[PDB]
């Protein structure tokens, strides 16, 4: 039901195991609770949380779709958890 | 003088009634000579049962089919993935045309442009290197092609590759072909004011 | 029209969804699973005006534009630029 | 027997390519060598640390300026100018290499290459040479460029040397 | 030798698989090459309420105009008789094309030819004559502008003119306007393999 | 000043058009003098009777033998055949008229008029004329040519003379 | 109801007159029975009176129209009667 | 399916449509009012041989194929290569 993720510095976060199953290292890790990230930014991690929502909401309906605000600054580290998660 | 900026400034004649002489005929006579030894052209191997083509690229194949059915038309199907998908014949809203044949002008113009499109080499854009080599057009169709649709990767990669410059390549390109009748192209935005974000992050790949 | 909101307590956010009319009952309801508490030492507060039991999301001035999945909004809980700050015991065995 | 000479391109900082061209002495020895002599710097002076002062996109792309960087420099091996060549070559499309001179009898150092079937560049200056790898260098160069001529950004040669 | 009868043989390299190399790509060369500097070229002028042009011609004018209405397309009405009509937008069936606007680009094919379309002077094909200087397509121009549509003159001096050769005009061509977006010509019949004399025996002339 | 020439065609029979030709005399006087000459006939011998023996659709359109009539003619005023002369004028587009021969230095009675932008037409043939008047007649009398420059009816000229 | 055509030699004709008012000429001398011309040959007659017919029969229906045959010898006098018929 | 017929008599001729179901009654009427005779003196002729009132065109072996009307057929009247030739009176005022 509920997945626990741990950032770098302790930042420590809840997620709904059907948006959790989204990620392949964390369907990996759970078909083989709780999961730990060692290098992963706490900002960089809270950002990432949300685009899964935003996809399992938004997975069906094509209405409008609005833009995801990504910051110029923050888009170079974004990649750094994006790659390690999938 | 300081060079040979001479140009065709005292050639130009134009005038009759167009006005605005600087940048409005000038530009389209640049684009019109830059736009004539650039790039690949398609080109005819094989006959069995079905004309096929697949161009000269090297590294960005596309493989195209055409029956002799259509008694009076074009069918033209194309290879994508796994299965041959047909561009189309006759469309009764231009709504059912923009999202059914998309995928294939979008590989389609990325196709003919000449650049270095091998050795994706993921470790790039890790340590701070944007590839300035490639246009804004190829690193485009090599983000689709390289990436999952859907995945925090085609996002990224196109915020970090937007400042890479895009050539606008005229409607009379993309032809001259050796077929004679050739797929009609009621789409610009492919050539012209080119894809939006929200346009490229819902795409699949020819390439599986 | 779901209305996405976040409980940030100390370091860590809880993120969950709701309706407009729904109560915040159930919100209560949520963090019963999470903090392991009967809904006595809990009580939701919103931006820095009491919260009452009895009065649904739809007139609290919650909207789906203002609480959309891009920039949730965040209310916290009690036992811009500063909010509140407190501690929060993990679960023992 | 042509001998041949390379470039590596740098745009603000981190490399982009390396192109090669090939100098045709045969047909005029004077302005082969004074290229290639230049390139490889045995004097001293040489081409490398220059900058591309000016592109026109679909047009051409000049540089060669390692005394004043601004367009209005040029030497040689031979003196500060010397006169012209024989015209027998002429313009074959895009990617050709030829001196670019302020007026007649006026050839220094500021070269250009040419990426179109430019035809009326006939009779105001010498072409001596053409690319033989690098073409998507060159066409990367010339993609940063402007009608005016002004560079959003530094393209300068990184190292020269002869093969 | 005999004279210049060299031209590019020697230059054409081709041969990549195309095979066929004489008669194929040495026609569309010179199909090429005659048509860059040969015809007339559209121009606009005047700006009331809508864009108009006109064509620069002398002899055979031809009137346009497009709205500003059309927010996402092409209507581009042209002027006939002594009414507007429009060009079409969108045609949900390829038979409701071929039989709508046609007209518009019979007249356009024959209005870019550049030829001596003036004193039609009916006294000639009357003592044998039968006026050499004009092509296929401008006569039977001519024949539809000086003719009433069903009468007994489009049909003899149809058959009295058909000796006279036709030049195959590129798709390509009737381009390169001002114009950024233009209309889309979906018939290839007007162009290469030419009218039949069932078509322009029931076609009615723009000019009045 | 410059001496201008007309011309008036037939194909089999009856008339087709009239074509004005303007004669390059300060530029080069020997090629126009002796085009000028041959085609008044001020010494018996003209242009006047002769026929286009071969046409290249959109290429060009060659003749002026009016002694075999086959393409193996020549003559001129001056002699049997001449040597070359000065190559500064250069093809520029359609309707453009300059002399055809077999080699080099070996130029007699037979030219051409190219209606086509050929580049190539460089270091053999010289060009000396321009069309003024009448290149839709120019057209009319190309369009009849072929591939292999046979022509399907004879083109003829009916008079010549000099305004 | 009928119209009476006489041709140069005398080859004389009778026509309807629904098909008589499809020619400018024949409709004017009716208007302001019998019609006499001078010039008109017999064979160029028979050839120009039949195309009544069959502009009105085929006035409405559109679907095949079959080609008209005519001779390349007699198109050039046939143009001779047609100009001043119409 | 109108079928189209001719009656060329020395130099002049008659030309008239008619149905494929349609007798030849119809068609002697139509010569009653330009010969002004009684239906006795007239006798159709197709080809060689003799034609009857009695038959209609149908199986007479006229066709609308055979019959256009770009070359109508030809049957002639009495009172290929050759045919018949006879005298025909005008009109008495
Ligand atoms: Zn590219
Ligand atoms: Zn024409």
């Amino acid at each position: 039901m509920y997945v626990k993720l741990i950032s770098s510095d302790g930042h420590e976060f809840i997620v709904k195991r059907e948006h959790a199953l989204t990620s392949g290292t964390i369907k990996a890790m759970l078909s083989g609770n709780e999961v730990n990230f060692r290098e992963i930014p706490s900002h960089v991690l809270s950002k990432v949380c949300m685009y899964f929502t935003y996809k399992v909401r938004y997975t069906n309906s094509s209405t409008e779709i609005p833009e995801f605000p990504i910051a110029p600054e923050i888009a170079l580290e974004l990649l750094m958890a994006a790659n390690f998660l999938d | 003088e300081i060079g040979p900026q001479l140009p065709l400034w005292a050639w130009k004649e134009t005038a009759f009634s167009i006005n605005q002489e600087p940048y409005w005929y000038s530009t389209i006579r640049l684009q019109g000579l830059m736009w004539n030894k650039r790039g690949h052209k398609l080109m005819f191997v094989k006959e069995n049962q079905g004309y096929e083509y697949w161009e000269t690229s090297g590294k960005q194949w596309k493989m195209e089919i055409r029956r002799d059915l259509d008694l009076i038309r074009n069918a033209w199907q194309y290879k994508s993935q796994g299965e041959w998908k047909t561009i189309g014949v006759w469309y009764e809203s231009p709504g059912d045309y923009k999202g059914k044949e998309n995928q294939f002008w979008f590989h389609w113009r990325i196709a003919l442009c000449s650049c270095n499109k091998t050795r994706w080499d993921i470790r790039e854009f890790m340590i701070g290197k944007h590839r300035w080599d490639l246009c804004k057009s190829c690193i485009q169709g090599e983000i689709v092609k390289n990436t999952n649709p859907r995945s925090l990767q085609r996002l990224a990669l196109l915020h970090l590759a937007k400042d890479h410059v895009f050539q606008v390549m005229p409607l009379w390109r993309a032809r001259r072909v050796t077929v004679q009748k050739f797929p009609w192209c009621r789409s610009p935005m492919g050539y012209t004011i080119p894809w939006s974000l929200q346009e490229c992050w819902e795409m699949e790949s020819i390439f599986e | 029209m779901d209305v996405f909101l976040m409980i940030r307590r100390h370091k860590t956010t809880i993120f969950t969804d709701a309706k407009e009319s729904s109560t915040v009952f159930e919100l209560k309801r949520i963090v019963e699973g999470i903090l392991k508490r009967p809904p006595d030492e809990q009580r939701l507060y919103k931006d820095d005006q009491l919260l009452d039991d009895g009065k649904t999301l739809g007139e609290c001035g919650f909207t789906s534009q203002t609480a959309r999945p891009q920039a949730p909004a965040t209310v916290g809980l009690a036992f811009d630029t500063f909010e509140a700050l407190c501690i929060e015991p993990f679960s023992s065995p | 027997v042509n001998p041949t000479v390379f470039f590596d391109i740098a745009v603000d900082g981190e490399p982009l390519g390396r192109v090669s061209f090939e100098l045709f002495a045969d047909k005029v020895p004077k302005t082969a060598e004074n290229f290639r002599a230049l390139s490889t710097g045995e004097k001293g002076f040489g081409y490398k640390g220059s900058c591309f002062h000016r592109i026109i996109p679909g047009f051409m792309c000049q540089g060669g300026d390692f005394t004043r960087h601004n367009g209005t420099g040029g030497k040689s091996i031979y003196g500060e100018k010397f006169e012209d060549e024989n015209f027998i070559l002429k313009h074959t499309g895009p990617g050709i290499l030829s001196m670019a001179n302020a007026g007649p009898n006026t050839n220094g150092s500021q070269f250009f290459i040419c990426t179109a079937k430019t035809e009326w560049l006939d009779g105001k200056h010498v072409v001596f040479g053409k690319v033989k790898e690098g073409m998507n260098i060159v066409e990367a160069m010339e993609r940063f460029g402007s009608r005016n001529g002004k560079t959003s950004k530094k393209i300068t040669i990184a190292d020269c040397g002869q093969l």
